[PDB]
RNA sequence: AUACGUUCACUGUGAACAAUCAGGACGCUUAGAGUAUGGCCACAUGAAUGACUCAGCGCAGUAUGAAGUCUUUGUU
């Protein structure tokens, strides 16, 4: 894009704490109501980005007309696939299973999680059910529908998400 | 009522009453007081449970004391929830 | 069950609890089907019944009471009763 | 307590269901590799020294703070104790009752209760020594008790 | 101690279907939810919710009221095609319903879906 | 840097390895058996297949179950 990194650039100017910080990549979503913004950075970035952060997020947000979820970098095969490097006994970071389950709490950061469920159907079909902590929101209110448009973007899951 | 009990989304009266353990969510039932002897204006975070008895930087005597539960506070001392 | 040709066979199905959803056999005569009045708003009866069953299990139990709770304001026939309050 | 006894006990710590967090507290990773490490300089074993921080500093679970188990941050900077924790305490109980039954051996309790300790060490000196923390050749006996132990 | 928990979760799901229970609460695994849901498929029960606790696990299962026992057998024996309808014949009361979870190489089907696609397996139980 | 990046167990598939047992063909007058026998112009055949069977051998599939994984600091 270059849409977010010319706009970070810029808001990084004065600042100490958002002098090194870098930006990968990123990927928009249609969310119904607005869109929103998935940005990647390079996981031992991830602390630093969000050591501080609630300060620049409301002016990035405010100018681009959208939510900004900051996310890692989490890349996870056990069966090589080519085209792609493969420890043989592997290690539980590196599974899908931990990237998939560490990429919520970057994404809805401020609040954390009380509960998280999955619902099997009678046809097969599975629905995952994540429950945000009931005191941080407030703000989580507003943004619900905006993360399981995003959600289902990088793990490919159907969620909601509920107080 | 032995066949019908809702067990996905209980009432908050059940959650209290049942084990620790035995909650949907397993979580503790136990958290950081926050503490002020009137003596003092500092305001101590300590460990509800406890096992050492707690003291301010600056008095002497401990500001709570232990037993099996829940810290015994002596004299009067107050909570501050934060 | 069915012959598969077509048609239908066996004499007689006997009819499923509501509570439990099992058989009940020819021979359990503590079962019981009920009839209960629909009722138009205001109170005035409709000539129009609802028959609820249940297997001579459930009323051995005790739990047969809390099921006509259950099932009639499924219905439509009470409100309150079924849910709460206990204090 | 279910090993060597009768009785069917249920009684422990949960951990809560958040690792991180928490951000209404203040703490830091670097800071507290340093507290660990503070108290362990004046000989302290890992199951206390997490209590302290519990008790003192306000510090729930260490790992959700540092990333990182207790054990793991003293061995990172290379100072631990040379035995485990629990073996340490066991060969300490089973030579200080062992000291009693000289005195007095009509106890037959103390002889039964001196099995079921010497017991237990035996079953985790088989455990460390597959783990290769102790050497095949490292022992248990009464001589070699006390210079375990001190 | 838990010898098995494919064993143990399905004599509590047939002691709620015995009784006449509405839901269940079973340590949970990824043996356990394949089982139950390819009984799901052959609407023996109804539909169910795999809860986190940063554990094990649970399941609340929801049952539909329609399932007479669920057996899991150990030691896991293997099985092979030609060998099969023997252990349906030993397992299963009738011939006309009720089906035999096996792991075939693919994945955990039962015996109705394991000779279609031709690969057998260690069998796990059955469902009647 | 168009094939190489754990092996097994288990499953499918393939190789390998007489009579009897099961089973196909054929009216020995039938049957138990036997390997025949049927077409008037010189012809047509059949003597299958499976099981016997655990181990050892190959390729393919990885759901379950194993091993693989020297760390007060390991590999090139």
């Amino acid at each position: 894009s270059e849409t977010v990194t010319a706009a970070f650039n810029e808001i990084a100017a004065g600042k100490p704490e958002l002098k090194d910080l870098k930006i990968e990549s990123v990927k928009e979503v249609k969310s119904e109501g607005a869109t929103v913004l998935v940005i990647t950075v390079p996981y031992k970035q991830i602390k630093a980005f969000q050591s501080a952060q609630a300060t620049f997020l409301p002016d990035l947000e405010k100018k681009l007309n959208a939510q900004i979820c900051i996310i890692g970098k989490h890349r996870a095969p056990k069966t090589p696939e080519h085209g792609r490097r493969f420890k043989a006994i592997r290690n539980y970071g590196r599974t899908l299973r931990s990237v998939n389950d560490a990429i919520l709490d970057d994404l809805v950061f401020p609040t954390a999680i009380v509960g998280k469920r999955v619902h099997y159907d009678v046809n097969g079909k599975q629905v995952t059910r994540v429950i945000l902590d009931k005191h941080d929101a407030t703000r989580v209110e507003e943004r619900l529908s905006g993360f399981a448009a995003a959600y289902n973007r990088l793990t490919g899951i159907v969620s909601v998400f509920e107080v | 009522t032995t066949l019908d009990v809702d067990i996905l989304h209980p009432s908050v009266e059940q959650e209290l009453h049942t084990n620790k353990k035995k909650t949907l969510v397993p979580n503790p039932r136990s958290e950081f007081l926050s503490l002020r002897c009137p003596s003092c204006t500092g305001l101590t975070t300590a460990f509800s449970h406890s096992n050492v008895p707690v003291f301010c930087k600056n008095c002497q005597t401990p500001l709570a004391t232990p037993t099996g539960g829940r810290i015994l506070l002596a004299d009067q001392v107050e909570i501050r929830p934060r | 069950m069915q012959n598969d040709a077509g048609e239908i066979v066996d004499m007689l199905i006997p009819r499923k609890c509501m509570a439990t959803d099992r058989l009940i056999p020819p021979h359990d005569h503590a079962s019981v089907q009920i009839q209960i009045a629909k009722v138009n708003d205001d109170g005035l009866p409709t000539g129009e019944f609802e028959t609820v069953v249940f297997s001579g299990y459930v009323r051995a139990l005790g739990e047969s009471d809390y099921a006509l709770n259950r099932i009639a304001t499924e219905k439509g026939l009470l409100t309150g009763v079924y849910r709460n309050e206990a204090h | 307590g279910r090993l060597h006894s009768q009785g069917k006990g249920i009684s422990s710590s949960t951990c809560p269901y958040r690792r991180s967090a928490p951000h209404w507290l203040q703490l830091s990773a670097e800071n507290c590799v340093q507290m660990i490490c503070d108290y362990a300089k004046k000989g302290v074993r890992p199951s206390q020294i997490g209590a302290l921080l519990r008790d003192r500093n306000g510090v729930g679970m260490v790992r959700a703070v540092t990333g990182v188990k207790v054990l793991r941050i003293l061995k990172a900077n290379g100072l631990a104790p040379a035995l485990p924790e629990e073996l340490y305490h066991l060969i300490k109980k089973a030579t200080n009752v062992r000291k009693h039954l000289e005195h007095a051996k009509h106890d037959v309790d103390g002889k039964y209760r001196l099995i079921l300790i010497e017991s237990r060490i035996h079953r985790l000196t088989r455990y460390y020594k597959t783990r290769r923390v102790l050497a095949p050749n490292w022992k248990y006996n009464a001589q070699t008790a006390s210079a375990l132990v001190a | 101690v838990r010898t098995s928990v494919l064993a143990d979760a399905l004599k509590a799901i047939t002691n709620a279907e015995r009784r006449g229970m509405r839901q269940v609460l079973i340590p949970s695994s990824k043996v356990i939810i394949a089982f139950l849901k390819v009984m799901a498929s052959r609407n023996y029960i109804g539909d169910f919710e795999v809860i986190d606790d940063h554990r094990s696990g649970k399941i609340v299962i929801n049952l539909l009221g329609r399932l007479n026992k669920c057996v899991a057998i150990c030691p896991r024996f293997d099985v092979g095609l030609g060998d099969l309808e023997m252990w349906q014949a030993k397992l299963l009361p009738s011939r006309q319903f009720g089906y035999v979870v096996l792991s075939t190489d693919k994945g955990i089907m039962d015996h109705e879906e394991a000779r279609k696609h031709n690969a057998g397996g260690k069998i796990l139980g059955m469902f009647f």
